[PDB]
């Protein structure tokens, strides 16, 4: 499910279309994920160990992230293509 | 029995009576097309329904592991010792505890039953 | 894999036939769509369980089943299959030594 | 006479095509050039109550190929062509269907395994990060 | 004979590019196809839709001739290829891509029952009379 | 009925987004086989045999009238569970329902109908097989047939 | 004494002197089959 589900749901996702006439596309490709992570009170991320989860009544999940390409069309004939890595 | 397609759109035929010369016409509808029918039965339907499970059978079965074999009942086409026995265990038999015979040996697919 | 080994094989596509050519053969069915039909089905088992046991191209999850008497050959590769390890036998005799 | 007519005149002519299957390994080669105009010989060897079909691939190329005829009166199958003028004609018909398959067998799984892996280079899977985004 | 033990042996060429595509045309068994009466013939793409990824409509002969239509197989040959071979004078084979391939099935042609005239005889679809007499009506 | 038990047992479709089922040779007929010929082929694959012939009758009859695709498609359409405004807009609805929602696992592309129209006769050709007692109906407790 | 019983059956006269004359047997043989009690 981890290596292969999510990432193939993502990649089937269609892109999102949207026209206001400016247009907007956003398309995802790539999936990754982080270790299972506990943000303390300050906000500093460190590893959570399964104990710890145990011990403190926490989740032991991992962050997911996403990399989105945007692309908008200003019916300038200028394509802008703008990509946010791990989102 | 015999089933007939139309030559022009191939649809059904079906049976139809001409009063001018009083002969069976498989007809096609929508098609303003006619034919001579040859069988003159245009419908049966047999409720007993005694169909041979031979015709039924495939020689293929021979190639089942999971049947039993038999070297006491030989091949009648090619006197192969070997043949694999079953029961047809199909509904509508209401019956079915007779073994149907098909040779193993390869491309004599020959079924018999005792 | 399995659509791409079987394609190369001599297994008919259902476009490119007639239906008066499916009476006779075996359909071919993966994961419960009807890819095509094959004129040996008997060779065709030997050929399949023979790439599973060498894992060649059929992965050891992939289950091949012949219905001899429906002629059907069934080849699943969907998750959710519950499976066990069964040792092959041979003429009678244990493959493993 | 007009743009849609379909130039029928290999129909009367009667003219016989065969219709072959081939892997992709054999057309990958010759579209690797695809303009020397020679991939191979087709050899026909026919005896008193048999024939056989094989073909050879080119020497070049490759820095035996054995043919199965096929029934075709189950299906009749004809051949057309579009003209880039806008001009259609029909080819021929086909009057045999043949497939071509593998001489080796062991080895020859090991390129369709090379195959199968690069056509797996597209399927993204999920990758690990060992430190948090930051 | 020769011929009981001839052998033929003749050249392969693969041109990079021609002017004219090739596909493959399909004709069901059944339909007892015959060109000797296709004396004329049309083929274009379908008006339904209202174009390069629509059906091909052909027709024969007008409309007095029988009227196919084609349609692109849906399976890809991603691991296959088609190949027809041609004879020449200069004696070596041809060998051309199939483009595309199509299915072709004649359509019939006389006074098909409209959609609003099908909508009546719903009415009398579990019960209906004399099957034969619904078209003589229409 | 009089008629009812003439014609004797047809078969319908239970299509996804259709609020009423459909006969099923309109299913085939809106796939684009319009001749009975070429709608029985993807169903019977031996005529030589009359049994399977004659369990097919009553459903030819139910859909005798419509003889088109088009007129099908929009047969398919009225019973939607959207019903189209115009008719034009129905056929567009029944071609949208049998391209995606029947029988996805066939194929969703544009040019699928005919591996469907197998399928879909396979379908009916195996309840045939149950109907006329060859091929014994399926267990749902058999565990070969659960994930 | 045949080996084989049979009972042919043929509609009224007087109606062959309005539904089908064909389908009309159908009706009738399933009709018999079951409905009708001996
Ligand atoms: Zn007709
Ligand atoms: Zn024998």
């Amino acid at each position: 499910f981890i290596q292969m589900s999510v990432q193939r749901i993502v990649e089937d996702a269609p892109p999102i279309d949207l026209q206001a006439p400016p247009r907007y596309l956003l398309k995802f490709e790539q999936i990754y994920l982080s270790k299972p992570t506990h943000w303390e009170r300050d906000g500093a991320p460190s590893p959570m160990m399964p104990n710890e989860a145990r011990l403190r009544n926490l989740t032991y999940s991992a962050p997911l992230y996403v990399d989105i390409t945007k692309t908008v069309i200003k019916e300038g004939e200028e394509q802008l293509q703008t990509q946010h890595q791990k989102t | 029995v015999g089933i007939r397609f139309c030559q022009e759109c191939n649809n059904m035929l079906y049976p139809k009576e001409d009063k001018e010369n009083r002969i069976l016409l498989y007809a096609c509808r929508n098609c303003d097309y006619q034919q001579e029918a040859d069988n003159s039965c245009i419908y049966v339907n047999k409720i007993t329904h005694e169909v041979d499970e031979l015709t039924q059978i495939i020689a293929d079965v021979s190639q089942d592991p999971t049947l039993p074999r038999t070297e006491d009942h030989p091949c009648q086409k090619c006197g192969h010792k070997e043949a694999v026995f079953f029961q047809s265990h199909s509904a509508r038999a209401e019956d079915a505890m007779r073994l149907y015979y098909v040779c193993t040996a390869p491309h004599c697919g020959h079924r018999w039953t005792e | 894999p399995i659509l791409e080994f079987l394609e190369e094989w001599s297994m008919e596509n259902l476009e490119e036939i007639s239906p008066a050519a499916i009476a006779d053969a075996t359909k071919i069915f993966v994961n419960g769509c009807w890819v095509g039909i094959h004129k040996d089905p008997e060779q065709l088992m030997n050929t399949l369980r023979k790439l599973r046991r060498q894992m060649d191209i059929i992965v050891s999850e992939v289950s091949m089943i012949r219905d001899i008497r429906e002629r059907e050959i069934r080849i699943y590769t969907d998750a959710g299959r519950i499976c066990r390890p069964l040792l092959i036998v041979e003429k009678q005799k244990l493959l493993l030594k | 006479a007009e743009r849609g007519e379909l130039d029928l005149t290999g129909a009367k002519q009667n003219t016989g095509v065969w219709l072959v299957k081939v892997p992709k390994y054999l057309s990958q080669q010759w579209a690797k050039a695809s303009g020397r105009g020679e991939v191979g010989k087709l050899r026909i060897a026919k005896t008193q109550g048999r024939t056989e079909v094989s073909f050879t691939l080119n020497e070049d190329l490759a820095n035996e190929h054995p043919f199965v005829l096929q029934s075709v009166g189950g299906q009749t199958l004809t051949v057309f062509t579009e003209s880039s003028s806008d001009k259609l004609s029909l080819e021929g018909i086909v009057v045999q269907r043949a497939e071509c398959r593998p001489a080796a067998s062991e080895n020859y799984m090991r390129l369709k395994r090379l195959q199968i892996e690069e056509s797996s280079k597209p399927v993204r899977l999920s990758q690990q990060l060992d430190k948090v985004v930051t | 004979g020769p011929s009981s033990q001839n052998v033929t042996e003749y050249v392969v060429r693969v041109p990079k590019n021609t002017t004219k595509k090739y596909n493959i045309m399909a004709f069901n068994a059944a339909d007892k196809v015959n060109f000797a009466t296709w004396n004329q013939a049309r083929l274009e793409r379908d008006l339904s839709n209202k174009p390069e990824d629509q059906p091909w409509l052909l027709r024969v002969n007008g409309k007095s001739g029988r009227k196919f239509k084609g349609i692109k197989k849906g399976g890809v040959t991603e691991n296959t290829s088609y190949y027809i071979f041609t004879q020449c004078p200069d004696g070596a084979f041809e060998a051309f891509p199939v483009h595309n391939w199509y299915n072709f099935t004649p359509l019939a042609r006389h006074r098909t029952l409209t959609a609003e005239e099908a909508e009546e005889e719903w009415e009398r679809r579990n019960k209906v009379l004399n099957h034969f007499s619904i078209m003589q009506q229409r | 009925g009089a008629k009812k038990s003439a014609i004797g047992q047809r078969i319908v479709a239970t299509l996804p987004y259709i609020k009423q089922e459909v006969p099923i040779i309109i299913v085939f007929r809106a796939l684009g086989f319009v001749s009975d010929r070429d709608i029985l082929e993807h169903i019977i694959y031996d005529f030589e045999d009359p049994e399977m012939m004659e369990m097919v009758k009553p459903s030819l009859d139910e859909a005798f009238v419509i003889q088109e695709q088009n007129v099908a498609l929009n047969f398919i359409g009225s019973r939607g569970a959207k019903p189209g405004v115009t008719k034009e807009k129905r056929i567009k609805y029944a071609k949208e329902v049998l391209q995606k929602e029947m029988l996805p696992h066939v194929g969703v592309s544009d040019f699928c109908e005919t591996k469907k129209a197998y399928f879909l006769g396979y379908m009916v050709h195996r309840l045939l097989l149950a109907a006329l007692g060859r091929r014994e109906l399926d267990d749902r407790d058999h565990y070969g047939n659960k994930r | 004494n045949a080996e084989k019983l049979v009972l042919r059956i043929r509609i009224m006269n007087s109606d062959e002197n309005k539904m089908d004359d064909d389908v009309f047997l159908r009706c009738i043989e399933s009709n018999m089959l079951t409905d009708m009690t001996l």
